[PDB]
């Protein structure tokens, strides 16, 4: 099987920039090289076939080039609808094979997150466990530190984090840190707090409650 | 299978188009 | 032209997993097109399971050829995929795909590309059995409020297999909604949260219901989220 490798694996770009994505093959593929666009929400979508040919309804910002073992997709004036992941595929050999994908995300100005905290639902305390949620809404860049503190002590593996994909229009991320505990342990302690550090915050931001009221 | 055959067929077709 | 894939959510190991793709634009015997099955594994790798033609001829990826069959059902215009002796490594998103068959004299002869893709259908392969989720409200308070907007949500906890679908107010509320990706808990079950930010003034007048769906266990849940008044 012909092995395919794209570079870079991920990149980010400001709206308007030129973006080039390179696709190298283990053999020569003699211009039988297709490009596809993958966005969350919609069905996968071809944009180029046979190195150069654009398909109907694909914007001419996209342009293909290359030969031999080395091809290149180019986004000329990158637009909000262009942020996505792109795959190259070879039609030269019997088992068709794709690249690993190039994820193109947006560059944006710093945005601090809004922090929210949710204590566990009474229903869930009835069920016998307790989850407390910290929400970080609409921030950039993606890097954010979220520490849990119970009566000033830092937690271990009690909590899990999750992060949305970049918003199509906002170009920002949101993050949930859910800390899961037995009802026992949750009833033990009083003051539950979520501390957040992120660029575009000057001081760490803390949200906290007292169990009960 | 037939796919790979078209690879060569393209050159055959070029040989034809020339004449 | 529409391509709707469907099949089971969860398949037992050593079983045979069958998917069907309904083609809603033109006939599969159009003979200007081949039809194909392509899959994406968790980890973003794209594999082309198979190719089929109106005449009956099939191509199968060698690494699967021993245990895959594709076929057309002309009477209802569907294309079927069967994959037998299925293991954990067959857990993937399965796309149905159309491929122009360019004839000998076409300007673009020998150019083979996948020009139309369905939405996909996810298939988990596991010994573990299905289990529907519990839905708990994440009620707004003075502590989940920032300025003039309040945040609220609902936690969809302990379910298997992925995925769950979450909506708000039966689809009428689609502004500022953030349903996170799932996380795999230690138990081996999945859980996520879905959260929306609304203007705080709108509590006490607008009702906020979250609608969870988990088709692998035929779970539908409507949970109402009431403001707490901290
Ligand atoms: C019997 C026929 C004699 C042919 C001998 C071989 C030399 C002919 C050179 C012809 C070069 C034209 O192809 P290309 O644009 O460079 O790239 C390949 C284009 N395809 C991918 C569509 C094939
Ligand atoms: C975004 O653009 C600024 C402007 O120069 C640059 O300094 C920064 O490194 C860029 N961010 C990324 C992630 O490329």
């Amino acid at each position: 099987d012909i092995q395919m490798t794209q570079s870079p694996s991920s990149l980010s770009a400001s709206v308007g920039d030129k973006v080039t994505i390179t696709c190298r093959a283990s053999q020569s593929v003699t211009k039988y090289l297709n490009w596809y666009q993958f966005k969350t929400g919609q069905a996968p979508r071809i944009l180029i076939y046979g190195t150069y040919t654009l398909l109907s309804g694909v914007s001419p910002r996209f342009s293909g080039a290359g030969s031999g073992s080395l091809y290149t997709l180019t986004i000329t004036n990158i637009q909000p609808e262009d942020f996505a992941t792109y795959y190259c595929q070879q039609a030269h050999s019997t088992p068709w094979t794709f690249g690993q994908g190039t994820h193109v995300a947006a560059n944006r100005t710093v945005a601090a997150p809004s922090v929210f905290i949710f204590p566990p639902s009474d229903e869930q305390l009835k069920s016998g466990t307790a989850s407390v949620v910290c929400l970080l809404n609409n921030f950039y860049p993606r890097e954010a530190k979220v520490q849990w503190k119970v009566d000033n002590a830092l937690q271990s593996g009690n909590s899990q984090e999750s992060v949305t994909e970049q918003d199509s229009k906002d170009s920002t991320y949101s993050l949930s840190s859910t800390l899961t505990l037995s009802k026992a342990d949750y009833e033990k302690h009083k003051v539950y707090a979520c501390e957040v550090t992120h660029q575009g915050l000057s001081s760490p931001v803390t949200k906290s409650f007292n169990r009960g009221g | 299978n037939w796919f790979d055959i078209t690879n060569w067929l393209w050159y055959i077709k070029l040989f034809i188009m020339i004449v | 032209v529409q391509l709707v894939e469907s099949g089971p959510g969860l398949v037992q190991p050593w079983g045979t997993l069958s998917l069907t793709c309904r083609v809603s634009g033109d006939s599969v015997s159009n003979d200007n097109y081949y039809w194909a099955w392509i899959r994406q594994t968790p980890g973003r790798e794209l594999q082309v399971i198979g190719t089929i033609y109106y005449s009956g001829t099939t191509y199968y990826n060698p690494s699967l050829r021993n245990r895959v069959t594709i076929s057309l059902d002309k009477s209802v215009n569907v294309v079927s995929l069967r994959l037998g002796s299925v293991s954990a490594a067959d857990t993937a998103q399965y796309y149905c795909v159309r491929m122009p068959s360019h004839g000998f004299w076409s300007t673009s002869f020998s150019y083979w590309y996948f020009d139309l893709w369905g939405r996909g259908h996810f298939v988990a392969v596991s010994w573990a059995s299905t289990k529907g989720p519990s839905v708990f409200p994440l009620a707004p308070s003075s502590k989940s409020t920032s300025g003039g907007t309040a945040a609220l949500g609902c936690l969809v906890k302990d379910y298997f297999p992925e995925p769950v679908t979450v909506s708000w107010n039966s689809g009428a509320l689609t502004s500022g909604v953030h349903t996170f990706p799932a996380v795999l808990q230690s138990s081996g079950l999945y859980s996520l949260s879905s959260v929306v930010t609304v203007p705080s003034s709108s509590l006490g007048t607008q009702t906020y219901i979250c609608n969870v769906d988990h088709k692998p266990s035929n779970t539908k849940v409507d949970k109402k989220v009431e403001p707490k008044s901290c």
